[PDB]
């Protein structure tokens, strides 16, 4: 299994910026492909962004489309979600997710269910 | 038993706007994806617009594509179509027509939308 | 992405004509093998590229099925460029095809032993479709070589003609059930699976 | 192959009355029509007569501008043979008579379109 | 369409080395399985080799195991049959066939879906 941790997240302005760290260990990070998801209180999970196993195509949700800047660094063995241009209804827990290539096997033209969940951040988008 | 019932149109001068409405009853509105038709007088079927399951997609014909907007709300099982900047050659009998098959979708190109439920209809008629 | 409803297409109690072939459409789930394989009686597989039976778990963006019934020998006219009878006037795929054709021969699953006549195939229409198309509807066909008005004229057919009532001659008559898994991939946000 | 065999025509006299049977094997009569032309001195394989079994209750005929309403065509699928039956003979009707399949169904009123010619039956009206 | 394109074979003394090659231009070449089958004339088409690309498993006709080698390269598109002592039985007009897979089963060679030009081989003793 792989374990994820998020780091970042918290209080931020409407309209500021902020980056949340997605950090795997466990099974190789760089052969699978990840996602970021949010959830709050009031909605359920809906996909955020998504970022392919070789790190050259990225898909966007519909409502942060060109707002939200989802990167790899393999290197480094993270995911960063750079969240910009903010509003209070973005506030929720966010998840990083990675889809497993092992068992199952992708191919990025637009694919995966992850299968494994982070612990969450907390993000409160407050004007 | 399925029921379309239609709801709105009558007479407009063109460059108007209309909204048509249809509700559903008898069967699951969600499961299928819907169509507008209309028939004019003296003239075959044509079809308007269509519009996925789940709304996630549209579809329009050239005659009225860039200005008629079709539209779902699945919670209320309602079908809605929005038409603006009509032209007078609109004038018809518009049915809001149920597909054979389920599941989001029966139309990508051409193809023949073979409808297994119409509704009564309602006249929609553009004349200066 | 829970099991689909993928299995209930293939276990179904109707089947449309091959004329009026069903696309549907399955989205938002994930479409294991496990599903459907307590009864793999399946007589012919087909695949071009990975299928959701090469890799058990494996998501689509848009995976539509294609529906339909046809007689043993055409079932080998389901692949890309083919020509004659359903391949130009019933159903066609595209030259450049990436998707799976299963086909599956029954004769009781029709609710008769010699088959039904319920499900008519065109003959044709001058002109054969391209890829995905369809235009077949109960209609007369007209002239040919030589003008007519209606009904089966001075040489005008019925494009629709029935297939036999009667005990069949074999598997090459007997009603094939035939569902081709044609899907694509194409930018979209995840969480979509077929 | 598919085998047409021409039987009658022979010399009759002027205004008498005829029958050509063109029996037709190697497959049944499902829903080919079956065409019958002439070949007449200067001229070329021309419309004559026409049968096409719709196959749910009725035949349907098609007889030449020239020759309507003075000729008749019928069919039987037991022998599956084809019955041309001609009145009222003029000297211009003399011909070699020929009986054809189409290799499908493509066309029922075009020479060209028929693959399968018979051996023919010489017919001469004179008395 | 898939097309399937010969080269390599001809003549060649009993005994020696040969390669038989076969480009696909088909598509997602990488998903199918693969075959060699030879036609000598007067006779229908026989099994000579298989392989099946979704375990790895070669199946060779008992006359040629050990001695012919069928292998697959999805990246170049390409089938190759390394023929080494070849026999005189062995000079046929040899066929690359390719079946789709991706199936509850995985020996489809009776379903027959398409298969090369061909290409004539002939062993002298």
């Amino acid at each position: 299994q792989v374990q994820l941790v998020e780091s970042g997240g918290g209080l931020v302005q409407a309209g500021g910026s902020l980056r949340l760290s997605c950090a795997a260990s466990g099974r190789t990070f760089s052969t699978y492909a990840m996602a970021w998801f949010r959830q709050a209180p009031g909605k359920e999970r809906e996909f955020v962004a998504g970022v392919a196993r070789s790190a050259d195509t990225t898909y966007y949700g519909d409502s942060v489309k060109g707002r939200f800047t989802i990167s790899r660094d393999n290197a480094k063995n993270e995911v960063n979600l750079q969240m910009s241009s903010l509003k209070p209804e973005d506030t929720a827990v966010y998840y990083c997710a990675a889809r497993s290539v092992i068992q199952y096997g992708i191919v990025p033209g637009n694919d995966f269910h992850y299968e494994y969940w982070g612990q969450g951040t907390q993000v409160t988008v407050s004007s | 038993q399925v029921q379309l019932v239609e709801s709105g149109g009558g007479l407009v001068q063109p460059g108007g706007s209309l909204r048509l409405s249809c509700a559903a009853s008898g069967f699951t509105f969600n499961r299928y994806a819907m169509s507008w038709v209309r028939q004019a007088p003296g003239k075959g079927r044509e079809w308007v617009s269509g519009i996925y399951s789940d709304g996630s997609e549209t579809y329009y014909t050239e005659s009225v594509k860039g200005r008629f907007t079709i539209s779902r709300d699945n919670a209320k099982n309602m079908l809605y179509l929005q038409m603006n900047s009509l032209k007078p050659e609109d004038t018809a009998l518009y049915y809001c027509a149920k597909d054979e098959n389920a599941h989001e979708d029966y139309f990508n190109s051409g193809f023949d939308r073979k409808y297994d439920y119409w509704g009564q209809g309602t006249q929609v008629t553009v004349s200066s | 992405t829970n099991l689909c409803p993928f299995g209930e297409v293939f276990n179904a109690t109707r089947f449309a004509s091959v004329y009026a072939w069903n696309r549907k459409r399955i989205s938002n789930c994930v479409a294991d093998y496990s599903v459907l394989y307590n009864s793999a009686s399946f007589s012919t597989f087909k695949c071009y590229g990975v299928s959701p039976t090469k890799l058990n778990d494996l998501c689509f963006t848009n995976v539509y099925a294609d529906s339909f019934v046809i007689r043993g020998d055409e079932v080998r006219q389901i692949a890309p460029g083919q020509t004659g009878k359903i391949a130009d006037y019933n159903y066609k795929l595209p030259d450049d095809f990436t998707g799976c054709v299963i086909a599956w021969n029954s004769n009781n699953l029709d609710s008769k032993v010699g088959g039904n006549y319920n499900y008519l195939y065109r003959l044709f229409r001058k002109s054969n479709l391209k890829p995905f198309e369809r235009d077949i509807s109960t209609e007369i066909y007209q002239a040919g070589s030589t003008p007519c008005n209606g009904v089966e004229g001075f040489n005008c057919y019925f494009p629709l003609q029935s297939y036999g009532f009667q005990p069949t001659n074999g598997v090459g008559y007997q009603p094939y059930r035939v569902v081709v898994l044609s899907f694509e991939l194409l930018h979209a946000p995840a969480t979509v699976c077929g | 192959e598919v085998q047409l065999v021409e039987s009658g025509g022979g010399l009759v006299q002027t205004g008498g009355s005829l029958r050509l049977s063109c029996a037709l094997s190697g497959y049944t009569f499902s829903i080919f029509p079956t065409a019958w032309f002439r070949q007449a001195p200067g001229k070329e394989r021309e419309f004559v007569a026409g049968i096409r079994w719709n196959g749910s209750t009725r035949d349907y005929t098609e007889y030449a501008d020239f020759v309507k309403g003075r000729f008749t065509i019928s069919r039987d699928n037991a022998k599956n043979m084809v019955y041309l039956q001609m009145i009222s003979l003029k000297p211009e009707d003399t011909a070699l008579y020929y009986c054809a399949a189409s290799d499908g169904v493509i066309d029922g009123t075009n020479a060209n379109a028929y693959r399968y010619w018979g051996q023919g039956t010489q017919v001469t009206v004179s008395s």
